[PDB]
């Protein structure tokens, strides 16, 4: 299995676009929460099923599968946020029917820093510009690397190996420079750490809105979010 | 939810 | 400057080993609390003299320096901790003689988790067989990546060069060179987690009194 | 403090 073809089941496996189904009008915070979580509800069902088609990731034991994606599903979504408002500066396409401002996310307490913390990464990707084969190795690796750690184990190094072998790979037929080449790599892991540090803050700030009863938690991100 | 989710199609 | 100079200018930047000794009698609560607290705050000193001698980092406004700093100060003192105990499997060498096990990471409520975190990113370190070079350039992106504007990419780009340059002198391929690369770097996640999880927790000691925060430390804890 | 010892020392 080529880099090649690895990078082109994942694109198979892309998850399908989710609306929130939300008539356009004015976002409140009442209706930006709902919104924001009941979204991510939706995403979470569509991330399990995109996670089963990475090759080898239902080989792993149920408690690495179950593990995994505990730890990273909020950084999946972020890093599905930034590839789908990469092309609009300024704004944080959730979904088709749900996109926001930084002025809208101040209706919200707390809220607006790690907006600001998503836009800078996702700025920062539009200046590198990720190009969507990357984005998928990207995406897989966060869920590969996500958890802190043998059957089972030894098949995540190596899966997580092969799909780092592939976005090589895809920055390989970029055809730019040796140099070049190792720089974008690097520049293009460095981000991960961004990613993991608003995963930690929006998760934080979810988990006090749940305390609160504010927002509708909903059963499936309701135990994402406990575990 | 996840774990039936992970072992159902 | 090139990739070399700026690698032999992070060698001589090092900061001197903080010596603490490991209390008299078996570590409680606070004896822990206090010998980490104490330790970390001579350690932000020494940092924040390492961090004026990384090339270029004098150059950015002070509200970026400050910026940098008190974004990343944990990870740095885990990421030296982590090349400190490199070469002892099982172990976390906080210093010469404050060399904690993992069970003594028992005497404190939820300290043991961060200290699995640590051991396990050090083993994930070791297995790479991270050599003396390649960490001097990841501890300085790490500081440089916490992230006048355009000066720190240039700046995170001249270390990349370097870390970049020091595992090409180490002979594998080219393809190899690339992965040792990735490999080296993904980790960098796994050191801001631990670094979140470790500052929560600090904090979280702070407000139960289980040990006194000094003044820096508490400024860095703040941010 | 922390500009204390970025600015002063
Ligand atoms: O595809 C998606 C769907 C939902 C998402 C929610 C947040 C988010 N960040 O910070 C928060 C704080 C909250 O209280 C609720 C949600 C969030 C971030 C990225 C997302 C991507
Ligand atoms: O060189 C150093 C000096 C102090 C350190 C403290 C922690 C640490 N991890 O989790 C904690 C929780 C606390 O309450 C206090 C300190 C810590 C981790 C790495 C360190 C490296």
């Amino acid at each position: 299995l080529s880099p090649e073809q690895l990078v082109l089941t994942l694109l198979e496996a892309e998850p399908p676009h989710v609306l929130i189904s939300r008539p356009s009008a004015p976002f409140t915070e009442a209706s930006m929460m709902m919104s924001l979580t009941k979204l991510a509800d939706k995403e979470l069902v569509h991330m399990i099923s995109w996670a089963k088609k990475i090759p080898g990731f239902v080989e792993l034991s149920l408690f690495d599968q179950v593990r995994l994606l505990e730890s990273c599903w909020m950084e999946v979504l972020m890093m599905g946020l930034m590839w789908r408002s990469i092309d609009h500066p300024g704004k944080l396409i959730f979904a088709p029917d749900l996109v926001l401002d930084r002025d809208e996310g101040k209706c919200v307490e707390g809220i607006l820093e790690i907006f600001d913390m998503l836009l800078a990464t996702t700025s920062r990707f539009r200046e590198l510009k990720l190009q969507h084969k990357e984005y998928l190795c990207v995406k897989a690796m966060i869920l590969l690397n996500s958890s802190m750690y043998a059957d089972s184990s030894r098949k995540l190094a190596h899966l997580l190996n092969a799909v780092t072998d592939a976005l090589v790979w895809v920055i390989a037929k970029s055809g730019i420079s040796s140099q070049q080449q190792s720089m974008r790599l690097a520049n293009l892991l460095m981000l991960l750490s961004h990613v993991r540090h608003a995963s930690n803050k929006g998760m934080e700030h979810l988990l006090n809105m749940k305390c609160k009863n504010v927002v509708p938690v909903y059963d499936l991100l309701l135990e994402m979010l406990n575990a | 939810k996840l774990v039936q989710l992970l072992t159902t199609t």
